């Protein structure tokens, strides 16, 4: 009365903690990756007419 | 951190239990040093 | 190998030791990329507030050392010959502070930055920004806290 | 999409897998009873624990920085309303408060079992129990910080215009926060019946 | 926070103590209590200089709060006795009501025995002991409840 | 005492339009005590959070 | 022992006990929110008719209270020293993910209702009938997943 | 949902902009404005109002109209700059898009004072400094469109927006930069509704897809009048000109594309009950103008939506129109007509 | 256990009604949505459009009665010692009626939105609507039909 | 339990039951939706038109009775006892029928709702309508005799 | 049962034959769809050529041909006792069959829809668009071919 | 092998390894060819800042210097009879180490790159990016000190 052979007990808790944890590591990436920098306030205005 | 949550404390936790609020600052007309 | 204390047991507290510090700097870093944007943006306009609003930075580093402060304390009780229970107690641990982390770094990060940007319009806003970002940072501080909880519990009544 | 194609292939691959097993007669191997009966409760209960007080965390998080960019937004022309408006933020904060809260009363039934009692009807229940509430309070101060967040960006926008617009939106604020404060009831209740493991 | 009504309760009366009282509890450190001491009284004692001359924003604050900043270092080094909090060590300058056995081996895991009652703060023998957390804890706690 | 605080005072109100406002205003008052009371002594932790950090 | 009462039934039990929770925490945050938006939008403009546009808000709360009633129900019944059966477990998960998902549905559809119908009453207060059957309509979705899971659970337990 | 991931990114600027639009003058101060004497008293009030002391440097002899409708466009062109500077990604090509639309009136104008010779000084400042690319003023100059495209809207945005121009004799006239305007700003608008299709999300897509529909039918209104004039024009050629993302697309743009007298527009614009009224009575662009208010201020109803900036500046680029009016009326001392304002907050 | 009825047969009984109500209540619901988003748009203008357009509502409204028919029937089904045959036909059942019904409440809140934003013209258009709406809600009807037809073979010659 | 008639076998049967009617839901709801949306915006125009634009919702209507007369074949040859290979006839039947009702469902929406905006143009764009109409329609009509060839095999000469 | 002929046999058989005329319809509703809304764009201009561009259409349609007579003669070659080699050789000849199919509608779709639209402008487009339509079909042929030569060796020196 | 020291666990450790090189050496990477942007954007107007702007880059590249210091120092406790804990140990350091030294890198190519952006202009931004970017090294500092405490136990007490 086994789990599996190879998809033991202890394999298949450490693979399902490993995949929330890289589920929530991706997540954080996914966020890290969409922040943009703002490039407005960072240039100098070339509009002679207006400053 | 724990000097403003003390803030916290004192604006939610406390405050709300006595303080009406909405009340009108004294500002009275008085000569100060302006500086340019 | 005892059924108390299996040879992957370890797994859990390594990863849980190296998750603390690894959400916990992916927060501090979402942070001070943010709040860099922010005090950059502003400086160009008012250079005198350059010092003054490198504080969302600054708090954003304390979840660095929150991550940092969990992961030293998890490896006290890391070994080859420890059982799941002490495994599991450090992996909740770790999972603990680090997503208390990543969450409060993120807050830090966009209340810093949109504090620090108005802020040097209006001065007024920097007790409001301030007043956020701790608000931001105990969230950091409850993972900790948990993490703490779950650590004074892993080498405890333990066989 | 790579993540659209990514899922699919894990569905077919899943089906595949299923199917295999099935059609051999081998259906039975594919066991969630066993996986469940010698996963160790202490991973349940560790993961209940660690996974509401982090949702917890991230909803109070989700809520303060939805609410605090509109008030340092809407601050910029009335400063006044930080200090009027950090009641929201109380109330981001305070499903944080209900997850460390929740953490506390799990923790506190983290005792270390004997090996053969390891794997009896009141430990897998009390991991069970310990998964599935802290799951369920993470969960719910997730939404109710999301949604307190959403209400009290709504409620500095509007109260930057005219200050009338605060006291009735307090209202959607405070329904917001009887959701974070509901999960926590139901959180308690489930593990209320559920000892320390033994 | 806002300005009181007419001839309403102040709340600034209360707070000058409350407020350096709950940060101490919150801060609770008998050394980094005593650095803050002397950071606020470096302004406190030369406040005459310091109002003659200018001063920043982060310099203007800070020593118009000077003595917000003395009260919380000396509520803190309060504290700190009451924690026995000194730079992250402990002051074992009653003593303790737990007794330690008579003799163990090296390594072997050991539970004092009551014999009395710390006069003031916090026990020292709950220092490193592996349970020190789960009476700290209980302690803080309860205390956070009742103060507040 | 919730009834209490929630109808005393804007009873007394209507036994001396503004009577629904009072009762509008009453009620939110007695709801945010009451969410406010756990709310608020549930966060007194944060010394004890701050204090262990 | 008992074979049609394993030990991983309380799993299934509570699992519709969390999701019950969840989802109806999902729908009621996001009927307020949907419904708040539109209350702070015509705030700006019409502020005095934000006392009796607060139904949306008030509706979309009691699907909080139906999820809550289901996972009360759910969670009695579930207990270490008592034999819970994998049947028990299974249909307490129906019941959980019934109400759930149909007081997510009521959430969704109050504040899609909620997000228009209050920006739209602004204008004329005779729009306040239909609003408010619409509404109706859409509290009748999780009205009804909260009967299912009380006939489920009741069910169950016998 | 709708501002679950606004914030992330844009809840600063949704906050200033509906700060700056509680600053939008209301129909009271509006009023007290309409009460001045003089340009004096004119500015005494605006420092009451949210324009601060934006003429506090103007001495009482150099206050006039024309100087405080510059003070005012620079005030808010200043305003529309910031919020750009401090936001980016989906929200800076959106701000970008918005710019496009003066840059294209910018460069017309430029063309029509080059072949008309109009004074370079008046004709830079006539000029929306919002849209300004960096060889703009080259094209006090440059008359060929030929040499146009390669030497300069090349390098401009407004590069995808040429296409279908070449087909035209290549000397230009006023005729040719009417239509070249027409043709480019039809392409700017069919490119900003597909971007706020695809990358603008709801409830801001929806919002400005309508803001986009609404401004499509009054261009295309306004350029079927315009060549209802002219005899010069081809009703097939029209279609290049009309936009096809307003309301009208796509069978009343057919119809005022087959439209050759102003019964025909009207029958043309029967489709749609909105703009039957506008041609039925009274001044057309006062309509056109109401009908933008009530969009603003529809759009001002929505949270967490960036259509609020479009919104924003919209109006308060009718402020600075109605401001300049009540200026001009009021050093004229004309005040027949000083109330005719359009204001909806 | 049995082979015929195992322990775990009433957990494919438990996913069809859960399946039925899930997919007819988000199918309601978005019918009910989409139809009151048209009506809040369209209503402003004309007085007699409140009942014209409440049909989308109150046929929306029918597909979560079909659910609510068919898991009230698969509940007072279910039993502990049910063979896996009647849980796999109640699963067949709820899956049928909820998708159809999932369906049909997607086209009755399409054709409801489209025919109350193009109905305040003129209330010539309220025929059309009505059979269009009718049309989509036969598919739920469908759904239904097939649902009881399955249950009622749930418990028919099953050992 | 024999290995030509498992246990499992009524799980087929019931999943190919449910998808005769889900899949062609799908379909006939998305061909009505679309259909309907093109004739509520051209009913402003021509009320007369209104009668004669209802076929492409019609002949997706029908798309739905081929599914439920298929399920209606399949559903009630069903049991406690039944072959695999019945099963899996019943799941290709009702794959079939539903998945080539959802094609001629999903081609009458498309073709129809542009053939109903083209009628208020062209009023000889109706014969051409109902063409390509009458050709999407067979493309669930080879579905359905597919899935009722499928099933005169599913109990013939089966032990 | 054997183990050259398992009960799990018949499954792929039956994938198989759901899916020739699945997929074919697939392609069919693609190339039909787009044709469609193609022969309507140029119908509201001129009726003339509304019965000469239905090519596209009809084109189209033969590829559900193909998917009909690869279902028919595949669900006559299976049994409860066929191999796995015919039931592997069945779910070849159906997937191929399908799949080619589906790209002939695609292709066909695009084709037709680029060639009505562009009729108007002159007349040799149709015997363009017909030439492209030529060599488009004979993919969903090569298809149908391949799937006959494996229905062929279906059932050929199979025990 | 031994149930302690099994035949994969090399395999953990060898992970660890790559892992930190590899994530390091992404951080720093993205480090690298922002802030390399943003010095190239600006010096096309300041000649005087071709040096001094480079600072990012340096600062990124540190973070790799770090990846490899803790790969090198795995890399000798790697064996092929090692314990399992050794190997889970060394392949925690290398992820904590990696994961933080990509968010570090993150963090120093969005601040560096405002920073130097924000200098062409304004020359006392230089100094406030340099403190800000000092916060996203701490992070990779932490990291590698969480690596090499960790690594300090690969072998403590190993059998
Ligand atoms: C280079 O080492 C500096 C910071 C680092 C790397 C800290 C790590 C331990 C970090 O990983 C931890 C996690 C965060 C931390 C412990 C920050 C404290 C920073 C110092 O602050 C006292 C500033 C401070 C001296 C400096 O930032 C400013 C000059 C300033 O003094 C200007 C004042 O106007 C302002 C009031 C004051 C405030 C914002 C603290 O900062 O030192 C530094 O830069
Ligand atoms: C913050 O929520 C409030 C109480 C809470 C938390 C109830 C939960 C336990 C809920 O789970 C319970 C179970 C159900 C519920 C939802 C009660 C609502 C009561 C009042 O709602 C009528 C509101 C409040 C909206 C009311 O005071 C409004 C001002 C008003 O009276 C204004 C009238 O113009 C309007 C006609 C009337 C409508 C909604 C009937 O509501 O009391 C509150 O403070
Ligand atoms: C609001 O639903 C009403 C009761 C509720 C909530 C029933 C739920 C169980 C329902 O959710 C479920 C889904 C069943 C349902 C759908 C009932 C419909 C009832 C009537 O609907 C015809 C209206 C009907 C009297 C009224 O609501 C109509 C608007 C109307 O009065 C307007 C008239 O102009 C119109 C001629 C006529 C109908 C045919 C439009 O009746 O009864 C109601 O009170
Ligand atoms: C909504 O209830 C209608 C049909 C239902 C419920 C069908 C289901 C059983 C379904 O399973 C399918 C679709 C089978 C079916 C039985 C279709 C019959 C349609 C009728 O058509 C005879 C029209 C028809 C009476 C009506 O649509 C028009 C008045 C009209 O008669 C106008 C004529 O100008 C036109 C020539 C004619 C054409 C288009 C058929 O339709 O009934 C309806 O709508
Ligand atoms: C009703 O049965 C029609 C189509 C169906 C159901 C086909 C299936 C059996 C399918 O399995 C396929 C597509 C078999 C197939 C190939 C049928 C061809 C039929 C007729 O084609 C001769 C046209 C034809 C009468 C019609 O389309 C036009 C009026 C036309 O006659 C116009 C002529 O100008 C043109 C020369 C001619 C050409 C294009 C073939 O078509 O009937 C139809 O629609
Ligand atoms: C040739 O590649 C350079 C370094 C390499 C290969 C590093 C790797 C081993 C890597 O593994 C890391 C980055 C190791 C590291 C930390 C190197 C520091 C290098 C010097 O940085 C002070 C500059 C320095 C000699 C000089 O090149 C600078 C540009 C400068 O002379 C310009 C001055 O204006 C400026 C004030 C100052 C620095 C601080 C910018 O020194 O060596 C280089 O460039």
């Amino acid at each position: 009365d086994i789990l599996s052979s190879i998809w033991t007990e202890g394999l298949l808790m450490c693979l399902i903690v490993s995949a929330l944890l890289l589920f929530i590591l991706i997540v954080a990436l996914s966020w890290i990756s969409n922040l943009d920098i703002t490039y407005g306030a960072l240039e100098k205005s070339t509009n002679p007419i207006k400053k | 951190s724990a000097m403003l949550h003390s803030l916290r404390l004192h604006w939610v936790e406390s405050m709300s239990k006595f303080f009406v609020g909405e009340g009108l600052p004294y500002e009275p007309f008085a000569f100060e040093y302006k500086d340019m | 190998m005892t059924e108390l204390c299996p040879v992957y047991a370890p797994f859990f507290g390594a990863i849980g030791c190296a998750s603390a510090i690894i959400f916990t700097s992916l927060g501090a870093a979402y942070g001070t990329a943010k709040s860099g944007v922010g005090i950059c943006a502003t400086c160009v306009l008012r250079p005198d507030l350059l010092f003054k609003n490198i504080v969302p930075v600054i708090m954003a580093g304390i979840i660095a050392i929150y991550g940092l402060v969990v992961s030293v304390l998890v490896c006290y009780s890391l070994g080859q010959k420890q059982a799941l229970y002490t495994g599991f107690i450090q992996l909740g641990a770790g999972l603990s502070v680090g997503l208390s982390g990543l969450a409060a770094g993120f807050a830090i990060g966009i209340v810093g930055d949109a504090g620090v940007r108005g802020s040097s319009q209006q001065p007024r806003l920097f007790v409001g920004m301030i007043l956020i970002l701790i608000f931001a940072e105990v969230l950091g501080l409850y993972g900790l806290i948990v993490a703490l909880l779950l650590n004074s519990r892993a080498t405890q009544d333990v066989v | 999409s790579f993540s659209h194609f990514l899922y699919y292939l894990v569905l077919i691959v899943v089906i595949v897998y299923g199917l295999y097993k099935l059609f051999t007669g081998h259906g039975s191997d594919i066991n969630f009873g066993k996986f469940l009966l010698r996963t160790s409760p202490y991973m349940w209960a560790n993961l209940g624990i660690a996974l509401c007080v982090g949702l917890s965390v991230v909803g109070a998080a989700w809520g303060i920085f939805i609410t605090g960019s509109s008030m340092i937004g809407a601050g910029v022309r009335a400063p006044r309303i930080t200090t009027k408006n950090l009641i929201s933020i109380i109330f981001c904060e305070v499903v944080a408060i209900y997850g460390l809260i929740i953490a506390i009363v799990f923790s506190s039934k983290l005792t270390v079992a004997t090996a053969e009692n390891m794997y009896s009807k009141s430990n897998l229940y009390t991991g069970y129990s310990l998964f599935w509430a802290g799951i369920t309070v993470g969960a719910s101060n997730l939404i109710c910080g999301i949604a307190v967040g959403i209400t009290g960006a709504t409620a500095a926008i509007s109260d930057a215009a005219d200050s009338a617009l605060f006291v009735k939106i307090l209202v959607i604020e405070i329904f917001g926060s009887i959701l974070g404060l509901l999960g926590l009831i139901v959180g308690l209740l489930m593990a209320g019946k559920a000892s320390e493991f033994q | 926070y806002g300005i009181a009504q007419y001839r309403e309760i102040n709340a600034g009366l209360p707070t000058i103590v409350t407020f350096p009282f709950m940060f101490a509890i919150m801060f609770g450190d008998m050394g980094h209590g005593f650095l803050m001491t002397l950071a606020a009284l470096s302004l406190v004692l030369n406040e005459k200089k310091i109002n003659k001359m200018k001063r920043g924003e982060i310099f203007d604050m800070a020593f118009t709060g000077r003595y917000i900043i003395l009260l919380m270092g000396v509520f803190s080094m309060y504290t700190g006795f009451l924690y026995n909090d000194i730079f992250s060590k402990t002051m074992t300058i009653f003593k303790s009501g737990w007794k330690w056995p008579d003799h163990w081996k090296k390594g072997e895991s050991i539970t004092a025995t009551s014999v009395g009652t710390y006069p003031i703060g916090l026990d020292w023998a709950w220092h490193g002991t592996e349970n020190a957390l789960l009476f700290s804890n209980s302690y803080k706690m309860k205390l956070s409840i009742l103060m507040g | 005492c919730i009834p209490w605080l929630l109808l005393v005072k804007p009873l007394h109100f209507k036994f001396t339009e503004d009577f629904g406002d009072i009762m509008i205003h009453q009620v939110i008052h007695t709801i945010e005590f009451c969410l406010n009371c756990v709310s608020h002594t549930a966060s007194y932790l944060r010394l004890w959070a701050l204090s262990l950090a | 022992s008992n074979i049609y009462a394993p030990l991983y039934a309380p799993f299934f039990g509570f699992a519709g006990c969390a999701a019950a929770m969840v989802l109806s925490c999902l729908g009621a945050a996001i009927g307020t929110a949907k419904s708040g938006i539109g209350i702070a939008g015509i705030g700006t403009f019409k502020p005095e008719l934000i006392m009796k546009s607060l139904i949306p808000v008030v509706m979309s709360g009691i699907l909080a209270i139906y999820g809550l009633v289901v996972a009360v129900l759910i969670a009695g019944n579930l207990s270490p020293t008592e034999d819970y059966t994998l049947f028990n477990g299974f249909m307490h998960l129906s019941c959980g993910l019934c109400v759930g998902f149909a007081c997510l549905s009521s959430g969704y559809a109050i504040g899609m209702v909620g997000d228009v119908g209050v920006r739209k009453y602004m204008h004329q207060p005779r729009l306040f009938v239909g609003i408010v059957l619409i509404l109706i309509f859409s509290e009748v979705l999780g009205l009804y997943g909260m009967i299912v899971a009380l006939i489920l659970n009741t069910r169950g337990s016998e | 949902m709708e501002g679950v991931y606004f914030n992330i990114d844009n809840g600063f600027i949704e906050g200033v902009v509906r700060g700056y639009r509680n600053g939008l003058l209301s129909n009271n101060q509006y009023i007290n404005l309409t009460q001045c004497d003089t340009l004096e008293d004119l500015k005494l009030q605006l420092s009451s109002t949210d324009y601060g002391n934006f003429l506090s440097s103007v001495s009482s002899e150099s206050l006039t109209t024309s100087l405080i409708q510059e003070y005012a466009s620079s005030k808010l062109y200043h305003e529309f700059n910031y919020i750009r500077d401090q936001s980016s990604g989906s929200t800076r090509k959106f701000m970008d898009y918005i710019t496009y639309g003066y840059m294209i009136d910018n460069v017309a104008l430029m063309i029509t004072g080059t072949i008309h010779d109009r004074d370079k000084g008046e004709i830079l400042q006539r000029c929306h400094p919002l849209g300004w690319f960096d060889t703009l003023p080259t094209l006090s100059v440059a008359t060929d469109l030929e040499s146009l495209y390669e030497t300069v809207l090349v390098d401009t945005p407004l590069a995808p927006y040429f296409k279908n121009c070449f087909d035209t004799a290549e000397e230009l006239d006023d005729m040719n930069i009417e239509i070249i305007r027409n043709k480019l700003y039809k392409a700017y608008l069919e490119d900003f509704y597909n971007f706020v299709t695809e990358e603008i999300p709801e409830p801001a897509k929806e919002c400005m897809q309508t803001l986009l529909g609404f401004e499509a039918d009054r261009r295309s209104i306004n350029i079927a009048l315009n060549s209802l004039q002219s005899s010069d024009i081809d009703p097939d050629l029209k279609s290049d000109l009309l936009p096809n993302i307003g309301k009208l697309y796509p069978l009343a743009t057919f119809h005022l594309a087959q439209a050759q007298d102003f019964e025909g527009v009207r029958a043309a614009l029967a489709n749609v009950y909105e703009y039957r009224g506008f041609l039925e009575t009274g001044n057309l662009e006062d309509h056109f103008y109401q009908l933008e208010m009530e969009l603003c201020r529809d759009a001002f109803t929505q949270q967490f939506a960036i259509s609020t900036v479009w919104a924003w500046m919209k109006s308060k680029e009718q402020e600075v129109r109605n401001i300049t009016w009540i200026a001009e009326c009021i050093a004229q001392n004309q005040r027949e007509r000083i109330n005719n304002y359009i204001s909806v907050y």
